[PDB]
């Protein structure tokens, strides 16, 4: 409740160069459906499935 | 300061309501200001 | 030459008995469960005449160097003058609430502390 939400977080597979359009669709919905996570604060964190470490 | 001045017992249950009151106050005004800042944000 | 003291006990009391043993260990003032009796001897001699002067004999002692350093280990809120004044007029409510339910002093006004003969009893044994 003192905290405030700074996005999501998130692991995907395959190392993306771009982000990702379901992954900001996410986001957007997440950010319309509810008004506590605004737009400049929440953030999406990609975590890419790099072979032995993780991007 | 050195010397604190207490008062009754019916003067601190007094007190502490009326710190309780200016606390839900403050918690009022926050909750507006983030109200506000969000009606900001949101437009 | 030198002195050995070996200590033994449980594994559980081991950390702390070894933790007490070289570092110095801090005194904290344990006061407010027994100060009912302090209350009474203070206002049997005319010394704690009402809350002010309660509160001005329970600073001078280490409870509030204490309640200064240590809030949590006092129960208090914070180190603030505002929180400390009113735990300190918590704690000389509470006293005087004792001393009344228990008939050793009279509050006139809720305030004025005067002593009763079952306190004045109690303070002078």
């Amino acid at each position: 409740k003192e905290m405030e939400p700074l996005g999501w977080i998130h692991t995907q597979p395959n190392e993306s160069p771009q982000l990702s359009p379901q992954d900001v669709t996410t986001h957007a919905k997440i950010m319309a459906d509810n008004p506590s996570w605004d737009g400049e604060k929440t953030i999406i964190i990609t975590c890419s499935f790099t072979p032995g470490s993780c991007t | 300061e050195a010397k604190p001045k207490f008062l009754s017992k019916a003067e601190r249950e007094a007190e502490a309501l009326k710190r309780r009151q200016q606390e839900v106050e403050e918690r009022q005004r926050m909750l507006e200001e983030e109200r506000k800042k969000r009606k900001q944000f949101q437009d | 030459d030198e002195g050995r003291c070996v200590i033994m006990c449980q594994g559980s009391k081991k950390d702390f008995f070894k933790k007490f043993l070289y570092e110095p260990l801090p005194v904290e003032s344990h006061l407010d469960h027994c100060m009912h009796d302090h209350f009474n001897a203070e206002i049997v001699t005319k010394t704690i005449e009402n809350k002010q002067d309660a509160v001005d004999y329970l600073t001078w002692t280490f409870l509030y160097r204490r309640m200064t350093q240590n809030p949590n280990y006092y129960n208090l809120q914070g180190i603030s003058h505002r929180h400390l004044s009113d735990h300190l007029s918590e704690l000389v409510e509470q006293t005087l609430s004792d001393l009344e339910q228990s008939k050793c002093i009279s509050i006139e006004d809720e305030m004025d502390v005067a002593p009763l003969n079952l306190g004045m009893i109690a303070a002078y044994y």
